[PDB]
């Protein structure tokens, strides 16, 4: 059909932001914690 | 207040057929918490009663490890005939009331009004809140896989923490003859038991691989997986205790099972019963 | 509407008093003669109080089965009976059935609850077990025989008043009586165990999970109201919702 | 003299198949024969055998109760073989009789011809009794369930006192060098024995916790009681005995389980035989 | 009417007489052989005594295996003579294979029983068991090899002679043989139970309890026999009572 | 012909490299901070470091789990798009299937081999078994849970992606999550082994066979590839072979 | 050259298919056979590893019965899968090669490069000729029967004279200070195990009963016999590791079991193709 | 019918004493024992 | 059919041979072992 083409076209796009997001955070996130000794 | 009229609505029910099912109710409810006293109250005395009889027992390596352990056994078979027959989330906290119930008559009677005990000497205690989330979680998941791993979760983790009220203060130390004891062994020493000397105790005694600080820790992690693997295992023997076929034969001689199904289940009798 | 169509408890009602009153005659006994006569089984006095209690329940218990079992098979309902039972003295049959295991599962538990935990109280207040202590009396040559003829006497009564007990055999049931039932008998490995290395200190011991084993049949419970819950729905739907008696003989046929 | 006349005109057979039915018999009785000696001699002398070649290992601890145990496994298969097909009542006793057989060739000629000991320090004795009683019990009630509580009960009981009058008389005291000794013990002693020292036997040693002059009687009730599991177990492993499949396939190569049936058993086969 | 047309013995009775025979000379050998040669397991005449015993044991038994095998198998039935077989030589071919089962339990009776009391009587004469004590060689190398050898011919001339047996696979049968053929086997786990902590000293020891485990499946005697008897009922009604032959090839087809 | 309507791995191929480099960096971080930071738990150094990247372990992973669980959840397919879905998307989404196992597979390797030959190497550098141990830091609170959130993603997935796994339970890939999964409440017992008597100087030790029969749950890759091949041979046909698409729809129905 | 053309033709695989297929296996083998190293390295270690990681371990009694035992495990059923699935035989040798690539990365790593242990020290070594033997006996006999007998017969004989070049030279005898060691026992001594002492090591000891020409004889059987009995046992668990099948429920809200089937497979289906 | 209505109103009063023929002997039959001390 | 009698009076006489063949051999190739002390 198209939306087959359009909903996959922009879970592409969506999957890879949310993949490059969390990359980023994550790595930030944990080192605040690293280099903050909370705990 | 809840929905009843539209599930008796629903199952099709005449007033005289009402008042029959309420019948049923007030008879067979009776009989099942009787069973679950008796039966429920064997099985954890014989299997974890020599922890729960004396105060001195209750100790951080093996109480809180054996208890939930054998205390989940019967909670996850009944849950399950409850819930899969009946959608009623109510199992494991019936179970275990059943069995204070029964643990606390034998105290009253046996060991305090028969043996002269002390009643403080002879508290069980208690298993309830683990069963109660264990409850809470099978009805809000609806799942019984994830009601296995989280519950057995809590059933194994709220044991200790539940207790501590009850049995906290009996830890308070005490100096006799120049040595110390915990309040608890200073009770079972005062309290003669003839069968029972102090050398049958099954409780922590320490190890050079042992971390103090952590002990109770990790007997309520220890507690929780075996409760995850148990629950699991129990709830297929669910299905095995609903197990209800007849041996029935015929010509030959030869038997067969055979299954009692019920009319109202099937596809079409609803429907043709107007 | 008639509720005496299809519902009686007189009977219920009376095992259950008769039930309790025999516990407590017994509960009355042990705190009368356990102290007195029942420290020393070399006595004369031990034998006379509780050998002579042992011997009545020794006499009585197997009278109780010979009576009871003999009545209900006597007074037993035909296949012609059987065939063209009224469904309303059906559901009272089934009642009356529910209220035999009832009595029976009162029985199981005083056998294996109550007076249970009495014993493990009276295991701390003497030096060693013995086999006819004040304890074992009451329960292992009292209690427990109690509770088996009434187990009997349950089925019984189901297989011979209760078309489809007549007709298929109630696995669950089976299982369900055979379990406490089948717990007399590990008497003999409690006393082995006892008086063997399998130690006796512990009342949680392993010589003591023969009883749970076997009481674990007792959760059949779930088989056995299944079927009871099946054959109400059935009789519900012929008799109120005038549905055809044809779902009451259709499926426990060969 | 019994209704074997009618026996064969129910099932159909000229003479010619009854000759033939009497040549199977005729071979297969003794194969069956022989094949019981020689597994149920095997397990039961590697189970229990260590008891039942000597003399002073007959005692009142293990002896009678691990001799019926062991017994009773080979006995309640063959009679469930025996029973559900052929409705034979002789199972048990001829499982013993087969045992007791292939054990008094192995005594006369292995421990007594070959190995110089004597016949009398080597009799094993009997189990006939209680199995006789249990296949007259599973004749008379019919009921297997029946037949496993009271039969186990029979088998387990009357193992000691129908050996008693074999072994009674062994049990004379004797003093040798001013030691207290049985008549068994001494006649141990007094064969050498270079594998079998004294320690090794699993006999009664007395405890603390022990009434000795209830001993036996609490050794014929376990053996009593374990047996009627163990025939249930074994009367459910009789059906497994009687698996008879074929492994058939076809085709994509498929294997499936293929059964055999008798055509004379069905519905109107014996009608148009005629 | 003629016998001989579904009936033979003259090999069963000469199976039985020869290993008989074997079994005698098995014995004389081990007495006269084993207190002069066999005491000390170091000496050359023990070397040249039981082990030459040993050898001729270790080249008689394969080619015994070897010429039964070739020969059961080089003989054999092809699918059209199996399809078309005469129901009388169908019989007379049944009692054949009861034979060969008579000639295999035979072996194992004088493996597993026979020549297993004579061993612990050798081991209670001795100071400790060796690996090719007098009884070994006799057994473990020579009843042993030998009942397995029948039990494989056993089977093989089942699934070459008897079409069903060619057909399908006897489940029974299968374990019936493997059994007592996974106990020779099972002497690793002897030998290595004896010489490190197993121990020793007792016969009924729980490294002995292989043998029992692995000769339970002889039982499986009831389907071998529940089979034979289906069958042989199958050819009577075809036979005797002019019955189809349907009833042959109807149950054991894809 | 178009490879890309039925194939991709990018998504894939990032989740490897990621997953090795996470894994090289677990390896660094142990051979730069364990000898010098990890040799003493009571020391202020010890806590600064090792219970600080527990503490990241502890806050990333359920991160880690609810940033994939949700995504996965919230682009869900309806029930009307999962009844129409192409077939070569179909086959796509398997492929995908395929590489989320990889995936959690990858992590398997990590947690249960890779870092477990390195514990016991860790093992016998040290007194006795802590319970923040270096080596414990990197598996059991992190590469444990690294596999169970992408076993739960690649189920999710799969139920969620894939109509088959969203109308029938693939028995199998339960199992094969479930085991790895429950490995990792095994260290409940692993720690009450070592800390009390189940002994601790073995690696091999009893306490330590719960992983090994949790881990025997990874082998119903056979049931999973079943499945997957099963599907894939029945895209095939109904893709390029030209044949109707009812194989899709017709087994896996009430 | 082996003929694969012919296998596609007779699976009627459009070019497209067989890329899709292609791309199919190269994604999945890869996947198994890390899923195969890291289980089972995981298996191995945590019930054999502690034999596999030291040289002082490579006794004559534990190692070489322990090691096949548990590496027959994995292998029987890695080689159901693959034979029953795909008529592929490498599966015992696959599951080998696996464990020896994860154990040589982790002793690369873990032992040598960050414990500082020696590579020499801890060669695990290889378990390989009998996985070989053992898949070249189920292809040729084409029964896993006579496999099961066969193979597991030489999987538990070739284990010790297949580690016997990599382990023998470290039998050579030394002197310390005036006492007799193996140098494989001097190698352990010499490099300190903090966790590790000596009197841990489960190895042979001697026995009154212990014929010492013919330990590693006996041990060479024992372990064959068992792994007879371990390959058919796992075999069957094969059969439980391909169970394929879905919980689908309707209406009422039964849960059915549904297996999803292989059109291709079916009896008309290929005819139909074209 | 009718006999049903008769059979079950026979074993009503049929079974309401055999319970009270077997109350009362049971406890008489067991004080014989108790008070005669047979044994 | 005649196949069938002849085939099988074949494998008579065919297989009383065997034996009498393997006994004669397998006594005397036994003794040469025996006697010879091969090993
Ligand atoms: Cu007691
Ligand atoms: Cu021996
Ligand atoms: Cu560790």
């Amino acid at each position: 059909d198209a939306a087959t083409t359009q909903r996959e076209i922009e879970k592409n796009s969506g999957a890879w932001k949310v993949i490059l997001v969390s990359t980023a955070a994550f790595i930030v996130i944990g080192a605040i914690i690293w280099f903050g000794g909370i705990g | 207040i809840f929905r009843t009229e539209e599930i008796l609505k629903a199952a099709k029910m005449p007033p005289e057929a009402v008042h029959m099912s309420r019948l049923i109710d007030a008879v067979y409810f009776p009989i099942l918490i009787i069973l679950l006293v008796g039966t429920y109250h064997m099985h954890f005395m014989l299997l974890a009663g020599d922890w729960d009889f004396w105060m001195d027992w209750k100790d951080r390596q093996w109480w809180p490890v054996v208890t939930p352990i054998v205390g989940i056994t019967y909670c996850s078979a009944i849950m399950y005939y409850l819930w899969v027959n009946y959608r009623q989330p109510f199992g494991a906290t019936l179970c275990v009331v059943c069995l204070l119930i029964g643990e606390w008559l034998t105290r009253y009677w046996g060991f305090y009004w028969w043996s002269h005990y002390p009643i403080n000497f002879v508290t069980p205690g208690i298993m309830l809140p683990g069963a109660l989330m264990l409850d809470f979680t099978l009805y809000l998941t609806r799942n019984w896989l994830v009601t296995a791993l989280v519950g057995g979760g809590f059933f194994g983790l709220l044991f200790y923490p539940g207790n501590w009220p009850i049995f906290g203060p009996t830890h308070l130390p005490i100096v006799v003859e120049g040595t110390l004891l915990s309040m608890a062994d200073y009770m079972g020493h005062l309290y003669v038991r003839t069968g029972t000397p102090e050398y049958v105790r099954h409780i922590e005694q320490g190890s050079l691989r042992t971390f103090g600080g952590h002990t109770t820790v990790i007997a309520a992690f220890f507690s929780a997986f075996v409760s995850m693997l148990m629950f699991t295992v129990w709830w297929y023997l669910g299905k095995v205790y609903c197990t209800a076929f007849f041996y029935v034969k015929g010509k030959r001689g030869r038997i067969v099972h055979r299954n009692d199904v019920t009319a109202f289940g099937e596809e079409g009798f609803p429907e043709g019963i107007k | 509407y008639d509720m005496s169509l299809w519902y009686d408890s007189k009977f219920y009602k009376f095992g259950m008093i008769t039930m309790l009153l025999v516990a407590i005659f017994w509960v009355w006994y042990q705190r009368y003669f356990a102290y007195s006569h029942g420290m020393d089984s070399m006595e004369p006095e031990f034998d006379r109080v509780w050998m002579g209690l042992w011997r009545v329940h020794m006499a009585i218990m197997p009278l109780f089965a010979l009576v009871t079992w003999g009545w209900i098979l006597k007074t037993r309902d035909t296949k012609e009976q059987l065939d063209n039972l009224d469904p309303k003295l059906e559901i009272k049959r089934y009642f009356y059935y529910m209220m035999w295991l009832g009595v029976y599962i009162f029985g199981v538990y005083w056998g294996g609850s109550f007076f249970t935990e009495q014993d493990a109280s009276w295991h701390q207040v003497i030096i060693r077990d013995t086999s006819f202590t004040p304890s074992h009396v009451v329960m292992f040559y009292g209690s427990f025989p109690m509770y088996i003829v009434c187990g009997v006497a349950t089925y019984l009564y189901a297989m011979t008043r209760l078309p489809l007990f007549s007709r298929g055999i109630s696995f669950p049931l089976v299982m369900a009586i055979a379990g406490p039932l089948m717990i007399l008998p590990n008497v003999g490995l409690n006393e082995w165990g006892h008086a063997f290395w399998f130690m006796e200190e512990l009342f949680s011991a392993p010589l003591h999970w023969g009883f749970v084993v076997l009481g674990w049949a007792g959760l059949f419970q779930g088989g056995v109201a299944a079927q009871i819950i099946t054959r109400y729905s059935n009789l519900t739907d012929v008799v109120w919702n005038n549905q055809s008696k044809e779902i009451l003989n259709n499926r426990i046929v060969a």
